[PDB]
């Protein structure tokens, strides 16, 4: 349903923002298996969560 | 492209069989794929609703 | 669906040419031909819903196994979209074309002791359309042609005033005929009016309306041919020409 | 002598031949999927105080969006389904559907047409014949639960004789007070309230004693094929439902009290393993009837 | 002649007459909707190591939190779902819920109290008389399945007439041995193991041949309008629980072995169909207690 | 005077002693858990295109990756469930699983293994004894629905009585005709259909007039504490299920048609409220057999 | 009335309860599968100048490489399937091979221990019992095809009961001359010289002209569950090998031509589907037996 769809976004954007602010809840070393393709830290962290 | 051939040669040919000349050459990508329908409605406000 | 689909003369009698005479034939059981039934109408009705059940229809039916039954079954092919069931017929038989069943003497089928009458009656003809029955009268012409019995058709057309004037104009032998006939036999279309997902009451008539519903979204499907997008991409063979032509003819 | 059977084994009609096929199958499964949606989504609608649930479940199921003033009923869907059902039941059914419409409804959803997934427990009491001598009543009563109740009015004791068929699995006899029962031609062992048989030792042996009565309850059980979507309470509501309606009103047909014993009456017949796929089929489509008919109510009172 | 009767239908007790509007339905479809939510969180809590899910649910049923060392009995939920179903067994109970109290409850949750969006089959015989003649002696046995025994010690052979009533739909008639049935003022056909009959369609006449006794069994179906959310498997479970808890001890009242046999009785009453509303009400009542007592034993 | 018994009461065989620690109610209820999520997964495998939720089902069920040559008969833990089974029916079985494996296999989920925390009905009418005069004959009939026939020969009224034991909760007696019942020392009230009882009220005596043969039906409700995720539906079809598939055929025991057959002989028996403890954890035990066995028929 | 019936269907001897779990039937299925190894090896090391093949599969089989001078007898793999082939066709083998030897030799090799993936068909006809009536001679000879030769000096026809064992699927009859046979009150049709039946309709009835002898051959297929690796042509032939090597010495055992009349015979004994289970497991090893005795004549 287009009502989950957009449910399931909004929320994820709210918990990287709130995740990502002051001292980020991840390690560098994480951020750095992520971005090897070359996805910045915020999106290899979305696609995980998903 | 994949195999040696001419579109003068392929053609008057079936997609049964291209997509044996494909699978033969080790090219597994020779079909269509569907896409699922995502259930949407409108929420009514003023208007019924869709 | 496709049979249906097909309007003018060309378009049909080209179909029947690519058309092995296995879809004539169901290899469903069915049900006897002539029966009378109650059916459940629950849109409209409450009580069941008595009906008759009859040959030219989107089922199968049992059918006769001689040369007779064979003529039924291609005649309501043509007519209602579905066939009927007529066991162990040769795999010569199957594999030839429609049209070379009805208009080619190499097939190892009589025809000549075929009355007209007779048919008419089995394949209800009081309960066809006007597209349906000028269907028929095209499959009684291209029957009488092969036959020599180019009398008994005019006969059996004097007898009926109405057949006589909404018979098809042509000749089975020259394709310059086919080409100039302006005849409209499409069961199955786009429809001008407003066409719903209702049901119907008869078994014709919701059979019918089955069809004509798949017809649309076989429309919007990929399946369908788009001349106006897509003429490069078709082949050579199957491309809308104006000197195509039938075999022989 | 004296042969007593059970009223519910007696002359199965034959059923139908039409739309047994894989694709068929499919149409069936669709269905039942399709109105088990309907009933969950007209109960969150009623929790939501929103009708779009409903509304977007009914357009998968009947392929259009209804209008206030006509009667929701399912529309094709409800047509096929209806006809269909009637067509399994009896040779005698006009089967009326066209092999377009079950296509077309079969690709609404991606689900197989597999009637051999699972299994089922169907307890209905096969008694072929109870054979008895010329001094003795027997009566046999009910088929969920089988009482046969036996007097012994000779003058010795005599020996009663039992076919329970060979297609249940396990029969469980209790008597009023214990008695003596042991197969054909073996030792009559001591008197017993029950007894654990099965079906396929052999015809069994009671012996009656002079004076009060005998009643002897039996119960089986036997396992048949059906899909793993396959609910026996919904079954049996959706077949209520078919005979209150009407739909099985076949000349030369015969009626019974449940689907149990339909498939088991089936079952105990001449080529009953043809006829126990066609019942299973039947099954799921009255499955898929009752779901569509409580979601979609019609008739008032 | 000799008149048998069906034992479940002989003097239906009224039932009550409060509790059925509109604003008590939605309440009734409340505290079956949190009943469920109540036996769901505790399967949860059960599987997640935590009592969370649970506080939760019960929080809401219940408007307070749940304590160690105190019992759990639901809160006045509890105490108003256990009043009503008093009040609707019979029309000599208190009826002592105020409305205030089933207003307030029924604004926890947002259902409506529609009771005839949907149907439920009843399979209960009602067998209203069974007119016999002299010399023949006939017994009616059970209610969801009828077996009615004959026999007949005169010369010749006799008629026995049958009343189903008015109110079934299809009945399904099984002899012991084949036997002749047919309506009034019409022939006797062949005798055959099985006949299927409206009730509506008159009285009917048996055969019975002297020798030996005929037994007959009968199964009926009946279809009353009930809420969607109606589960005959809950509804039979409350009914026997409430019976043991003493909730239908009232004077001057009927007892039934099952809420089938209650139903149809009271639809054979002499004006049925009043007592079908208030009775369907009963059972969703009857699922919701049995859903929360299970949760919370006493 | 003449003796009249059910025929499900006699000689209840000992349950099996094994398997009832706290570390074997976790197995049974880890294994009712994982059987349900298997039947659930099924379904959602077959209604989508990916047998990704039954791989991941079966994977927690049987400790390895189902493959398609092999046949999927449930891994250890359904060799586990089927002996655990046939310990429990009788002390003569084997006790062939070890604990460690039990504990092995309980530690995949975190479950309570409480199995008393809930209750459930059970309709078997238990009729320990009817004491019948010397010209009157008695017969009892079925177990979930007893029909008691009396016929009295004699010149005078005769008085039978009737003993429902200690352990059922309420008695329901209907009959073909009105009839008289009352307890021990009290006047006898008027005829009436249909009597409500407690059974520890004491013997009830009913009057049986001369001729007119009549038949009572007895439906009687046992309460008995099981665990929350019991469901009797799924219970009942376990028991024919295992029956058939022999994990009952032991030398020196008894059958019974049912579970609720079964659960009350035991109850009855002298010994009886520690045999029902074991035949709960039974009873849980075959509604996790059950959905097992339809997921993965072997 | 005297009894007829066939040699090798008396008393079926029980077999081993050893050796049956899934470590163990892996055990089996890894030893057919090396045996297979070993043979073709041995044929392709006899093709070729090289004799490595043969060292390499060797050197698996009896963990120990090959030496010109010491013989070859296959090391403990050798040891171990005699020793379990023992233990499985009679209760009293003393079972002696321990179980860590046992995991240890099925881990050479990844292989399903599954034994119910596939079928087989055997043609031993079994005729359980031929009633025959006073004045009438019935002799049966042969298990692979039986040959019933019947004689009736008196003048009355005289009619026969065969009964099949209710075990087998189809059977078809054939005789010398036509003969007329008919199921129990069922009517008699015209004389046929071929009839085909299912055992499970019941026993049948043969009635016998006073002329001359009536021989009939009878032939039956009955399908039971074995391994996907089953060849009968190899079971027999290693089945003959065990039983000259006197594998199959121990007192109190019945000894059988064929392994179709062993596995046929005991499953219809009382236990026949447990038994069977045993009994394919001893048919795969009997097919490992004869591979590897083959290529190791030792």
């Amino acid at each position: 349903t287009s009502g989950s769809i957009i449910n399931h976004a909004n929320n994820l954007n709210k918990v990287i923002n709130h995740v990502f602010a002051d001292k980020p809840l991840i390690s560098e070393t994480m951020l750095k298996i992520l971005t090897i393709d070359g996805t910045t830290g915020k999106d290899g962290y979305r696609n995980w969560l998903d | 492209f994949l195999t040696n051939t001419t579109y003068d040669i392929v053609n008057n040919d079936t997609i049964d069989v291209l997509k044996m000349k494909l699978r033969n050459q080790g090219w597994p990508f020779v079909e269509r794929y569907n896409a699922v329908e995502i259930d949407m409605s409108v929420e009514p406000l003023r208007s019924p609703g869709q | 669906m496709d049979v249906l689909s097909k309007g003018s003369l060309k378009e049909l009698l080209a179909h029947l040419e690519k058309t092995p005479l296995e879809e004539a034939i169901s290899y469903r059981i069915g049900t006897v031909p002539y029966q009378n039934v109650l059916i459940s109408r629950n849109e409209y009705y409450n009580q069941l819903y008595p009906d008759t059940t009859s040959l030219i229809d989107g089922v199968s039916r049992e059918g006769q196994r001689n040369v007779n039954g064979l003529i039924m079954s291609i005649i309501s092919y043509v007519v209602s979209g579905s066939g009927h069931y007529i066991p162990n017929i040769g795999f010569m038989l199957l594999r030839r074309s429609i049209l070379d069943i009805l208009t080619k003497h190499d097939t190892g089928l009589v025809t000549n002791n075929l009355n007209y009458g007779i048919i008419a009656r089995n394949l209800t003809v009081s309960k066809m359309n006007c597209e349906q029955r000028k269907r028929m009268l095209i499959c009684f012409k291209l029957l009488a042609y092969k036959d020599g019995n180019q009398n008994d058709y005019e006969i059996y057309l004097n007898q009926n005033i109405p057949l006589k004037q909404i018979a098809p104009n042509f000749i089975p032998g020259d394709m310059r005929t086919v080409i100039h006939n302006q005849d409209q036999l499409a069961i199955v279309g786009i429809p001008a009016y407003r066409l719903t997902q209702s049901t119907e009451l008869s078994i014709r008539d919701d059979n019918a309306k089955s069809y004509k519903l798949g017809y649309v979204d076989w429309y919007n499907s990929n399946s369908f041919l788009r001349e106006r997008s897509e003429f490069n991409l078709i082949r050579l063979k199957d491309r809308d020409t104006k000197y195509g032509k039938l075999n022989g003819w | 002598a004296n042969r007593a059977t059970s009223a519910f084994l007696d002359n199965p009609h034959p059923v139908g031949v039409n739309y047994v096929d894989e694709g068929s199958r499919q149409f069936v499964a669709v269905a039942e999927l399709l109105a088990s949606k309907l009933i969950d989504s007209s109960r969150e609608s009623d929790e939501s105080n929103s009708d779009v649930p409903f509304v977007q479940a009914y357009s998968k199921f009947a392929d259009d969006n209804p209008r206030h003033l006509r009667v929701k009923t399912g529309g094709k869907m409800a047509n096929a389904l209806t006809n269909v059902i009637r067509s399994y039941y009896s040779i005698n059914a006009p089967a009326i559907v066209p092999q377009v419409e079950i296509d077309r409804l079969a690709s609404k959803a991606t689900v197989s047409g597999d009637m051999y997934n699972s299994y089922a427990i169907f307890n209905s009491v096969p008694i072929v014949e109870v054979l008895s001598p010329a001094r003795t009543t027997v009566s046999i009563v009910g088929s969920d639960r089988a009482d046969v109740t036996m007097l012994n009015t000779g003058a010795g004791a005599a020996n009663i004789t039992f076919n329970f068929g060979q297609i249940a699995e396990t029969v469980i006899l209790k008597g009023s007070v214990p008695f003596q029962l042991a197969r054909l031609n073996q030792p009559m062992p001591a008197a017993r309230f029950t007894y654990k048989l099965r079906p396929l030792d052999g015809p069994f042996i009671v012996v009656l004693p002079v004076g009060n009565p005998l009643v002897i309850s039996a119960t089986a059980a036997t396992r048949i094929q059906v899909p793993l979507a396959f609910n026996k309470a919904l079954v049996e509501s959706g077949f209520q439902t078919a005979m209150n309606d009407g739909l099985f009103d076949i000349q030369n047909v015969n009626y019974y009290s449940s689907f149990d014993e339909f498939i088991i009456s089936q079952y105990h017949a001449q080529d009953g393993i043809n006829r126990v796929s066609t019942c299973v089929i039947l099954g799921l489509a009255l499955q898929a009837y009752d779901q569509m008919r409580r979601a979609l109510p019609v008739r008032r009172v």
